[PDB]
């Protein structure tokens, strides 16, 4: 009813923050290649200088 | 409403005439000698033995390569040019509003988009379903009404680049950034500064000391068995390249794929 | 209640004319040659050979394309822009009050909103529903009364940007604050003084001396074969610069998404 | 359609005359000894003891070895030249509408391709189904209609390279991007400056003083015990390079195999 | 049906990455070697300056 | 113009000013539309100035 379910944060990090445009058609990007059973297996490429998950 | 047929105004509008790509030249877009030097203001690179100062012909050559530097800097393109591409059918993302990234960004217009067999058009898509995101280069679909891959089934031709900015300070996304000029400037200073820090003085010269008749004259450079005469110089365009940089990676964004 | 008609005074109040945004210039936010100057105060750069000073045709390129780094070193909008965007539908923000976070902030003000097919409206919302929160960036609705996303179905037009400051020390959420005013003088000034340390002495000399007959000048220079004529303020002004940037990345957040 | 055979419009376009390839120079991609002395504006090289400037003989030597270099510092073949090679057939990729990885690229155009038996070809394709993706170097088939490998079974026959670009600033995948030849015109101006740094004082000379009846000269030079003449700008060079070389190895992809 | 069963990745790493002359080549000699029941239980030596296997 | 959180408005009616510090509150409202659905008394007013 009222809880953050939230598995966790998926840390991107670099220089700069990703303006907000950036990041949106990011989710753009992710959203169409990922979501759902149609993207259920694939697994998403990225380059980022690191990348840390979270556990909440 | 009326248009010129691809160019329905919500999902491609038109931003430039295909006569316009073949007027649009350098200067145009403020990448002239003068600006360099107006950036070595005071400054005067000539033939130590001849005279004759440096001429433009190398400030244009150098502009262009420091424009095709800044083009794969940053994953980019910047003057407009017609692209023609063949792009693979994936199911995933054939099903996902009939997703295609182009290989070039920004998008200025898309111009044909087509589902071919051994070039016969099976299908033309209505321009009316052309979905155009321009500055990340994605084309969706949203239609009104034995294999998971496939070669080169979608035929997709698109005008990619950036205009001059018609306000200061201001970019549309199909707009160049202000500092992407300056971005420019600065790869091209960096190598006339390689150039001019040869002919401060003769050739490897870096101390001299005169004495002639009770007439005494003692010069030191900059220039040194270790450092260039403008070392200094290029180290700072380095450091302010680093900043546009990052704020430029900052503006585009992550590439990505999914497999 | 009366108004004009988008702009409800409390979730969407009027505060600037659509007509103004054409009307203001740098030097309406004190971005001027002269301001530069003050901080220059005691320096002249001139031309070597001619004499003349540098006009102010450079400060104002400088003084744009530091707005143009500023712009992009924040997430922001500084001079105010008529800013249209077509926004995606995705379904778990749809049915958070209609959240859209716009790609540019401030909003100054919301224009135009609705929900539309192939160009069709399908809804336009009362004004009277919009509820806009400028400095974040954030519009939502708040009614009065097949798949997870598609895309551009939503229509936003709205005006980015930031007023300059209407009060002495202080700003709104929507006005500039007086020291990123000086961030965009310290940007230009960087530039400037990268200039100016060619000049103090002739070009790439680091010492000499001059004697004749029993008289005698020798000056040495903070110039060396590693640091140019300014490296001193060029760094302390990098601090500043930093310091600033820290101030403000604080007054502005950090970007999120949900994926 | 109606073309000439081997060059289906959509699959294999016609990029090429194959009498062309013999016309092409490295004068025409721009690699030139002017290009190289306009790199070195203000320096002349000369036999100190016989005054002759030294020839464009070594200069076109140097450049074709830095050619080659570039060839292989970027898996890429550069210069058109024809292709014959014979590729084992391997179960995986050959059902994967017989993809075939090229050994060079970009692939201009595909000349020939055939499944043969001890030179007796088993099957010709239709050229209507050849699929060529030029910048990968990848070719593949889409059929319009006891071992998991076998030695030698395909014979692919094809023309690798670029072409000098078009236009200004922009290149086509096929096309040469305009800043490897700014890293070809480098690594041949590295050379020419460690040529050139042997030659700027007398062999061994670091410093030097003369005094004679009153009059005194004093020469100190870029040599050094550590360091050569052109130490500075090599490094330079180098770090010109190591941007370049960034630039286009992310251009160029990761090279990858399966198992 | 559609997923990736790929069990892992096998980073080898030097100066520079091999061509991909090389590289296919080295597929000849791996497959020749090292395939099938014909292969089932050889190791192969490989003198690259690291190796690393990541399982995903 | 203040969001409601249905944890701190439980909280007696909790709110964080953006600016701080207070040197005194002059208006405080629950609203919809602009119409006024409940003016607080301002007795009822507890101020934490710092």
């Amino acid at each position: 009813s009222h809880g953050g379910t939230t598995r966790g944060i998926l840390q991107i990090r670099s220089d700069q923050q990703q303006s907000q445009h950036a990041l949106e058609n990011f989710k753009r990007e992710w959203k169409s290649s990922l979501s759902g059973i149609n993207g259920s297996w694939q697994i998403p490429v990225v380059m980022a200088d690191d990348i840390k998950f979270v556990n909440m | 409403l009326n248009y010129e047929y691809p160019y329905h105004p919500s999902g491609n509008p038109k931003h430039i005439d295909v006569s316009e790509i073949d007027n649009l030249t350098l200067a145009d877009y403020g990448w002239s000698p003068d600006a360099v030097k107006a950036y070595m203001f005071g400054i005067v690179v000539q033939n130590p033995d001849t005279g004759q100062p440096m001429g433009d012909e190398f400030y244009n050559h150098i502009l262009e390569r420091a424009v095709g530097k800044a083009e794969r800097a940053l994953d980019i393109s910047i003057l407009p040019d017609t692209q023609h591409e063949m792009r693979d059918y994936h199911e995933t993302e054939f099903n996902s509003y009939m997703f295609v990234h182009a290989y070039r960004k920004p998008i200025l217009q898309v111009e044909n988009l087509q589902l071919q067999f051994n070039g016969r058009p099976i299908y033309k898509y209505p321009a009316n379903w052309w979905k155009v995101e321009h500055l990340a280069g994605h084309v969706q679909l949203f239609p009104t009404a034995g294999a998971t891959f496939a070669p080169q089934m979608i035929r997709l031709e698109y005008v990619s680049g950036m205009l001059p900015r018609k306000k200061a300070g201001r970019n549309k996304p199909w707009e160049m950034p202000p500092e992407l000029e300056q971005l420019v400037i600065k790869y091209a200073l960096k190598e006339i500064y390689q150039v001019w820090g040869n002919l401060i003085i003769g050739a490897g010269i870096a101390n001299k000391t005169l004495e002639v008749d009770g007439i005494t004259e003692t010069i030191g450079t900059t220039q040194s068995a270790m450092y260039g005469g403008a070392s200094a110089q290029i180290l700072q365009i380095n450091e302010d390249i680093k900043e546009l940089l990052d704020g430029l990676r900052a503006y585009f964004g992550y590439n990505m794929i999914g497999l």
